[PDB]
């Protein structure tokens, strides 16, 4: 009964492989093409087990010998870094970000003290809250108007991220979330609502080039 | 004041009057069945053909190493050859090699329509398998189907589970 | 796989020719399957407590032997049902029988295998892929509400050699395999999980975010946190059914599970009736709340062992949500009578009972209960987590504090919020008793607190302070009259009902009073406290000679004030929004400090 | 069926107080009924209680005395105890064996049933609404009896419970704003109580209505055990499968109680709290939970428990384990008797938590609550003004003082006091109530709503 | 002092409990008694005659509650302890009968 | 030591409850270790508490759950549980079994001791006679602590008995005007009490020798009737073989008492009071009495054995048997406690049996032990008073009465009241027990003689 944490001998070194087959999976998922050079090299000692067939044992066994990194709140915050990494890209994937914004959100993330914690964290919960409602959402005023300020929310994080504040993107969180939770049976008030932020926005044409 | 319950007695007991005497129609009829098995018993074929089933039920039912079949003496040479028959057919089906003898010093009172009783060797375990009973036994647990048959169903009884 | 029966002395079944059984096993008694454990072994020959009836049951008959012990079975479909204490559904028995009865010996599937589900994979596993234990390999989309995600089950790990691709797949289907040492393991959407046995978790962590329940009193004067434990008293006029619907209808938390233990045939079918019949605004729409919600009925005469379990049986599903990264509120309507219950079982067994008639461990089984509540980190290595809350209730006999249960209970708990009955024969609800009720968890959250609204902290402070006094001056009131009474002592005592008017009290069935959202709470707290901090000023300032203030005077002078501060309730969050209920509240804030600086 | 011929055996290995240990049995059954031929001619019957392996151990139903271990015959039956259930059962007398002492026939059967039954699954289950109307004010207009609840009627020994029990019989009914049965059990009562209640229910024309089952305190003790079950087993085949509302009154639960004990004893099992089984609890569970309504279905059951406290103390187990699990209580009080006022019950004290749903429009008229909620609140202060009075004497009560006690003399005379053939519907309990509300002028009425009192009040 | 010293018995529960309900009802009676005699004693405000009476009824009040109540409670509480108390040990002797005898009967197989 | 190979069996006779039942065992030993493995690889040990013959009964710590009669294999270590003890134990964790789990590896022995242990020879035993610090007045002054004393805290549910325990850790020093090492055996505890401990150790910056043995609530049970020996066998490893001072605290003896009351539920023994064992004191006494000094050696062992008091009763076998043990207790109480007074230290019910000769020349003060005694005094009659003012009213009490109702009011805020992080001196707890004192005149100071009373009294 070592009972290290929650987890017994067999139960923590099962979880340091898994954590270690899911960062691999991670970093190719996020970056496919290894064009973020300096993020994947904080990861090399957890990457350099991939590609590597050990049938779940081997590596196993790494782990229990030592060779491998087993600690595992180390592991804990910086898979958890990473796979917010693929949140960030993942619930934008419609555009595209650029490369030195993608570097740069991650060292804002490695900085922080407590990720989980964090004002990113919650607007990615936000962020993800408003794009899982419209996966499988009835043609509706509402609806549409959910999804043309979506795509211009996706839009301006590709471009500023979400560490960065910007008033802008803040609002439209605010307005998007407050529409969210707008009852389905009024209509006038969802009406005036987007009206508002259509003729509010500061450029003429707030959805061209943004959605079809 | 009494008048109320002068007829509240009188209609008590005539619908005491009335359930006796449907329940003396149950009984006329349990009595004319055992008339009616009285004939079947009568016949030579088909009550060999009953015997042979009973002293199966009999055996496979006492389940012992040695069994005493009981009669009627007038019966013996049926129950014979029922018990030939029976013994070989129970031990294929329970593979146990069972001395099954015919009481022939002993045997049921005449006044029974027929049927045999099976005991044990020491004769402490006994098999209720006399024609009469098995009838008995019939008629009481099929008695629910006997009230509808002859006197309609019950009108209110709207779910049988 | 098969026994036999030797001899049954009641409900308690002796088997022979049982060599190959563990202890609290399962075994399915007779030719009708009824449900019992084995307790006592010895040789080839074990002891079988039956759950159900054993009238009927003959030496010689079969009794089949099943590997797992008491287990709940966990996997899609568990949603929106209505389970027995050891998870037999109700909903099914009743509806594939037509018949009015739980059948003697009953066996229907947990989950039902003939309901073809959409699973989608996690799209990032392939076949060869390392997978550990906790890990989520896809998501079956049940509703709307609550995606049910499925977990590997705990205590299994390998190499990935099958995934299922995206399609309609039913609970008797293979949908991940998975290879350990060359053992190949096939798995479904069910997963089987022993009762008794607590699921791991990577680490236990503090509760720190409150539970947001939709009561202005336990929120702002006792505060529950998500992973939190409390106590709620049971008793027919405290009232409870106004914490038990606030709870399920408009609490933060994700899942609800409500858990029966052993109540009357009455009071289950009014949770049964009631709770379909619940709705909530989620994303605009109005939703049941039996599509987030999961419940386990259990009548004062269903076996005795499975109102034992229910406990254990609700929790188990508690941690299995739990594990999915959402957020769980558990209700036990009344863990007396589980205690009651349990100590029927001790009794049954012959065991040497200990205080007050209960079992020795009586204290230790309710501790490992609570012990299972709590914020985690989950399993698995989506790094994701959640939290399980216990608000279970106690219904002690004669409503006394004596009753094992109850004192043990209250040594278990963080938080207490004693109900009474005095309050409701006086029409004020909720019933929050105030001076019995209490909070531990004042200090936890005092970092989200700070955080986030800043005043929260000390304005219940003084407001405790402003109820305390009101009784501690109760005495002196009776003896004098508010005659020879001090001014302000006066503001406090009519400031104190305040409170308790148009505050602490709540009405449920009004549509603007329905929720009050914290920040509406702390806003109408504040002004209270900005208004009692103003008038005691008021009178201290002015009190040395000539011309003084007093309380009457206050009233006659900003009557208007009075008033606006009690029609604060009265800001619907449905019609007026956040900016404009703090705009409004500002408003008064500036009408009051102006009327008293107009007397000085 | 079964049509498999039975086994009798002479096989004992001996006789124990209750107890016949018995050998050689094939394949036995827990709980099978079996037949004893003792060596005089005499029946008897029994029931089996263990069988470890081929030694079934049988109680005997009556006394053991003149068995012997080698002559005795047992007659095994295959089966277990399982009753004939039919309408036509209706109107008769049985013993707690199921046996008619009604001189009429034996039960022509419709079905048979396990007396132990099964539970009722709670998702079919429908909380009680409308009111069964008692016909005695003291439980109509002020703790009404919903259709589907189980109330309980406490009362200490020496007390009229049976008479009570009685009077419900003959008056009880549907409000009425031929689907309503009554079924009766009474465990360990006396020879003369026994008379009472068939004749009493014979001459006032109910029996039509009543299925009447007599355990006599001089029967044996395992037969007091199934009565209850054999009334709830009637009562369930009555209500569920015949479509009808029945009122089961069960009697003297603690004289079972006992019986259980007993019971207990003879399975060798060591006593739990004041000497009672540990599963007291689940054992009345198991009788009182059979009851209430379902759905889709229009029948009902209701009980009526009368409970007898020991030494007069509702700590008691019975009481307390039986009201623990039951909604509210009657209690019948000791005082109100020695006064010499029928029925002798205590407003106060009593509480039926699913009046609130019994009563209202549509179910039995609009100022049902009110008229209920003021009475009790002038009762108890005209209590609290008598108590006063003791005090301080008449002259130093007010106006407002003596109306209460006015209230409280005129109420207790009028209102609780009624007489066992005086049959009050809920419509007029009402109606009486209001002569004593009008006592007071209406500023004194703060229970009742002004739209309730404009309405009925006056006239 | 602490306790009235009658021996734990179902006698001293019946006893205890009708002397603790006649404890409470003196206690109600003579607070009426007092409350009258607060009514007429601030109405006047044969005076000092009041002022006696209502210490002297309201000190015997006090004592009922802070000192023979409290004490009869606590006597009850007593009683109930140790009458359980002996049920167990006739608990454990019955068990180990019970368990002798099964004992005995393995023997004589 | 032992070279012969050890045996495995798969000849578990029987399971009831906790206890597996071996047969056909070569030469039991009594009370050593059998370790056994689940048909699902599971690994449990137990202790063997009854040999017979060839059979013998095993004790599992972890549960009887999942044992079979079959396939179960068990192996017999052929010893009792000696268990791995070294110096550097400190800052480690372990949990209730004595297994690492803070990651760290298994013990490295310097030896392996019995977890009995040894009773100590009464005759190089040596009385205690230094006194520890503890800065809390409410102790330091009235119930001193010496070093080697065994000094439970009596507390209820809900009180700081944790935050008082954990001050007395920080802030416990020397009156000589020195590192102790904390062995904290946290058992039938939540995670946050274990947490708050583990995390107030860090913070007073004591880690590197503190000594964390766990085990929760959700933990089994019958481990927890070991713990504290562990806890207690590498109190004695440091304190007698290493001459390091040593402070055990176990916490919520109660748990430890629940325990072991399931263990003589489980083996059917004699109950003496409320279900617990009658070897009750005896089993404590093993637990208490592993303290104090040894002359010729440097080292000590000091108790804290805090517990709980079940439904606030004094009287209850725990405290009860405990108090018969140690030398006094603290005992906090709920009437301090609910008028936020911190530490809420009871001294009227409380005593320290080493304090007569830790105290006065050479110790502290010579006056010391006058002002405790005088203290008690008032403080006791203060209590009497209030006592007696309840009923009689403020108005009848004569200034002998205010007096004292005066010294109640300022010594409980004065003397008791300090706070979590006020330490205060042994010498400044007696200037403010005679600050208290001169509230009355000379002549009530009946406890102090004047000798002492014509010094210290003027100022």
């Amino acid at each position: 009964g070592i009972k290290m944490g929650g987890l017994t001998s067999e139960q923590y070194h099962s979880q340091v492989v898994g954590k270690i087959g899911y960062i691999a999976r991670c970093m190719q998922t996020i970056d496919p093409e290894n064009n973020l050079k300096k993020i994947r090299e904080d990861y090399q000692d957890v990457l350099i087990w991939a590609e590597k067939n050990y049938r779940f044992e081997e590596i196993l066994e790494a782990s229990k010998s030592g060779k491998c990194p087993n600690d595992l709140d180390a592991l804990s915050r910086r898979s958890l870094i990473l796979q917010e990494l693929l949140r960030l890209v993942s619930s934008i994937s419609p555009f595209k970000m650029k490369l030195d914004l993608i570097e740069s959100q991650y060292e804002k993330m490695k900085q922080h003290v407590n990720l989980w914690k964090s004002d990113y964290h919650v607007k990615l919960n936000q962020l993800n809250q408003l794009t899982d409602y419209l996966k499988n959402a009835a043609p509706t005023p509402k609806n549409n108007f959910l999804r043309a300020m979506t795509s211009v929310l996706q839009m301006q994080i590709a471009q500023y991220g979400i560490t960065e504040d910007n008033e802008g993107i803040n609002q439209l969180f605010k307005l998007g979330l407050h529409l969210l939770a707008m009852a389905n049976e009024k209509i006038d008030e969802q009406y005036h609502l987007f009206k508002g932020y259509v003729k509010d926005q500061p450029e003429e044409s707030p959805f061209e080039g943004i959605l079809p | 004041q009494q008048k109320k319950i002068q007829m509240s007695n009188l209609m008590n007991q005539a619908r005491l009057k009335v359930l006796r005497a449907r329940d003396d129609l149950i009984t006329d009829l349990l009595n004319e069945a055992k008339q009616r098995l009285s004939k079947v018993v009568k016949d030579t074929t088909r009550y060999q053909v009953l015997l042979d089933g009973l002293v199966l039920q009999g055996l496979y039912q006492l389940l012992e190493p040695r069994m005493i079949v009981r009669c009627r003496k007038q019966d013996f040479p049926l129950v014979k050859a029922a018990v030939q028959k029976a013994i070989p057919m129970y031990k294929i089906a329970t593979k146990k090699d069972v001395d099954v003898q015919i009481d022939l010093e002993a045997y049921l009172p005449e006044d029974i329509a027929g049927g045999v009783e099976i005991y044990n060797g020491d004769r402490k375990i006994k098999v209720s398998n006399t024609l009469e009973s098995r009838l008995d036994l019939i008629a009481q647990q099929m008695m629910p189907e006997v009230r509808g048959a002859l006197f309609g169903a019950n009108a209110n009884r709207k779910f049988l589970d | 796989t098969f026994g036999y029966v030797h001899g049954v002395s009641g409900p308690v079944v002796t088997a022979c020719d049982m060599a190959g059984a563990a202890m609290y096993e399962l075994v399915r008694v007779g030719h009708s399957e009824l449900v019992g454990e084995i307790i006592r072994l010895e040789g080839d020959m074990a002891t079988i407590q039956v759950y159900e009836e054993t009238s009927g049951v003959s030496v010689g008959d079969p009794v089949l032997r099943t590997g797992k012990p008491l287990s709940v079975e966990l996997g899609p479909g568990i949603m929106g049902a209505i389970f027995d204490g050891i998870q037999r559904p109700l909903s099914d028995i009743s509806s594939q029988t037509q018949s009015i009865y739980i059948p003697r010996g009953v066996n229907v599937s947990a989950l039902s295998r003939d309901i073809k589900w959409e699973f989608i994979p996690s799209k990032n596993l392939r076949v060869g892929s390392h997978i550990t234990g906790g890990d989520i390999y896809g998501i079956v989309n049940e509703n709307s509400l609550i995606k049910h995600k499925i977990m590997l089950p705990p205590r299994s790990r390998g190499s990935v050699t099958y995934i299922a691709p995206p399609g309609n797949y039913d609970a008797s289907d293979v949908v991940l395999e998975l290879e350990f040492e060359g053992v190949k393991e096939k798995l479904s959407m069910v997963q089987v999980w022993p009762v008794r046995q607590v699921r791991p978790v990577t680490e236990k962590l503090p509760a720190n975010h409150p539970l947001l329940t939709g009561q202005r009193v336990l929120d702002a004067l006792f505060p529950c946190v998500q992973g939190g434990t409390t106590a709620i008293p049971g008793a027919f006029g405290c009232g409870k059914t106004v914490i038990s619907q606030s709870l399920s209808k408009y609490s933060n938390s994700d899942v609800i599970i409500y858990v029966g233990c052993g109540e009357r045939g009455n009071e289950m079918s009014e949770v049964l009736r009631d709770f379909p019949e619940l709705t909530m605004e989620v994303d605009g729409k109005v939703e049941s709340i039996m599509k987030r919600t999961a419940l386990v009925a259990n009548t004062s005469n269903m076996p005795v062992a499975a109102r034992e379990a229910s406990i254990y049986t609700g929790i188990t599903l508690s941690e299995y949500f739990r594990d999915m990264g959402y957020h769980v509120s558990m209700m036990a309507d009344s863990t007396s009578r589980w205690a009651e219950a349990l100590r029927e079982i001790s009794g049954r067994l012959a065991e040497m009972p200990a205080d007050s008639g209960y079992p020795a461990y009586l204290g230790a089984r309710l501790a490992s209960f609570y012990e299972r509540a709590g914020r985690v980190k989950c399993l698995g290595n989506p790094e994701r987590e959640g939290s399980v809350s216990i608000v279970g209730a106690v219904s002690p006999p004669g409503g006394d504090f004596s009753d094992p249960v109850t004192s043990a209970t209250l040594g278990i708990v963080q938080v207490f919020w004693g109900l009474d009955k005095k309050l409701a024969q006086r029409k004020h609800f909720p019933s929050v008793n105030w001076l019995i009720s209490y909070s531990k968890y004042m200090r936890a959250l005092d970092e989200y607190y700070d955080k986030h609204f800043t005043e929260f902290v000390p304005l219940r402070t003084k407001a405790k302070e402003i109820l305390q006094e009101e009784e501690d001056l109760a005495e002196i009131v009776q003896l004098v009259g508010k005659a020879s009474l001090a001014e302000t002592d006066k503001i406090t005592l009519e400031v104190a009902k305040l409170i308790k008017d148009d505050f602490l009290q709540q009405n449920g069935y009004t549509p603007y009073d329905r929720f009050c959202p914290f920040y509406k709470t702390v806003g109408m707290l504040s002004n209270m406290i900005s208004f009692y901090d103003m008038a005691r000023r008021a009178v201290e300032t002015t009190a040395q000679s000539d011309n003084k203030i007093t309380w009457s005077i206050i009233r006659e002078h900003m009557g208007e004030i009075l008033y606006k501060l009690s029609s604060m309730k009265f800001k619907d969050p449905v019609k007026d929004g956040e900016a404009k209920i703090k705009a409004d509240y500002a408003q008064l804030l500036e009408d009051m400090q102006n009327a008293f600086r107009s007397l000085e | 069926y079964l049509s498999q011929p039975r086994l009798t055996y002479k096989t004992v290995s001996g006789v124990n107080g209750p107890l016949v240990i018995l050998d050689h049995v094939k394949f036995p059954r827990y709980a099978e009924i079996v037949h004893l031929t003792l060596p005089d001619g005499t029946k008897r019957s029994g029931q089996v209680l263990e069988v470890s392996g081929s030694k079934a151990v049988v109680q005997v139903f009556e006394g053991t005395s003149g068995i012997d271990a080698k002559k005795t015959s047992c007659e095994f039956t295959g089966d277990i105890l399982r009753t004939p259930v039919s309408e036509d059962m209706l109107g008769r007398v049985f013993n707690g064996s199921g046996k008619p002492i009604d001189r009429g026939p034996v039960v022509l059967a419709e079905d048979f049933l396990d007396i132990m039954g099964q539970p009722i699954n709670p998702q079919c289950r429908i909380y009680p609404e409308e009111m069964i109307q008692t016909g005695i004010s003291a439980i109509d207009g002020m703790n009404s009896i919903a259709r589907g609840q189980k109330i309980p009627i406490f009362s200490a020994a020496g007390l009229p419970h049976n008479e009570i029990a009685a009077q419900i019989c003959r008056q009880a009914g549907l409000v009425k704003k031929e689907n309503f049965a009554i079924v009766f059990a009474a465990m360990g009562v006396n020879m003369e109580t026994a008379r009472f209640f068939k004749s009493d229910f014979e001459e006032n024309g109910s029996m039509d209505n009543v299925c009447l089952f007599l355990n006599l305190a001089n029967d044996p003790t395992i037969e007091r055990i199934i009565t209850p079950r054999l009334a709830l087993t009637t009562a369930e085949f009555l209500a569920y499968q015949c479509e009808k509302h029945v009122l089961v009154i069960l009697t003297d639960m603690s004289s079972y109680a006992e019986a259980l004990r007993e019971v207990s004893a003879a399975r060798e099992e060591v006593p739990g709290r004041r000497g009672f089984p540990g599963y007291m609890y689940t054992d009345l569970a198991t009788i009182y939970e059979r009851a209430g309504r379902v759905e889709g279905r229009n029948g009902s059951i209701t009980q009526i428990p009368i409970l007898t406290m020991p030494n007069d103390d509702i700590t008691h187990p019975i009481p307390d384990l039986t009201g623990y699990i039951t909604e509210g209580q009657i209690y019948v009080d000791r005082q109100l008797h020695n006064r010499q006022i029928y029925p002798p019950i205590n407003v106060l004290p009593s509480l039926s938590r699913l009046m609130k749903s019994a009563i209202g429009e549509g179910m039995t008229r609009k100022d049902h609550a009110d008229v209920s909620n003021q009475l009790y609140a002038c009762y108890a202060i005209g209590k609290d003004v008598q108590a006063m009075k003791a005090v301080v004497g008449e002259e130093a009560l007010t106006s407002d003082d003596l109306l209460y006690l006015e209230f409280l003399q005129k109420f207790e005379k009028n209102f609780i006091t009624q007489g066992p053939y005086e049959n009050r519907t809920v419509y007029e309990t009402l109606d009486i109530g209001w002569q004593l509300l009008r006592i007071f002028p209406k500023e004194m009425l703060k229970r009742i709503p002004q739209s309730t009192l404009s309405e009925f009040y006056p006239r | 002092k602490d306790r009235i010293e009658i021996f734990p018995s179902r006698m001293a529960q019946t006893i205890m409990k009708a002397r603790l309900k006649g404890a409470q009802t003196g206690r109600n009676l003579l607070k009426k008694k007092s409350d009258a005699l607060t009514l007429r004693f601030r109405q006047i405000l044969s005076f000092v005659t009041l002022d006696e009476a209502i210490k002297i009824t309201n000190r015997r009040v006090n004592a009922i509650e802070h000192v023979i109540i409290p004490r009869i409670e606590r006597t009850l509480a007593y009683i109930i302890t140790e009458l359980d108390e002996r049920e167990r040990e006739e608990f454990y002797r019955l068990k180990k009968i019970q368990e002798k005898k099964k004992i005995i009967k393995e023997k004589s197989e």
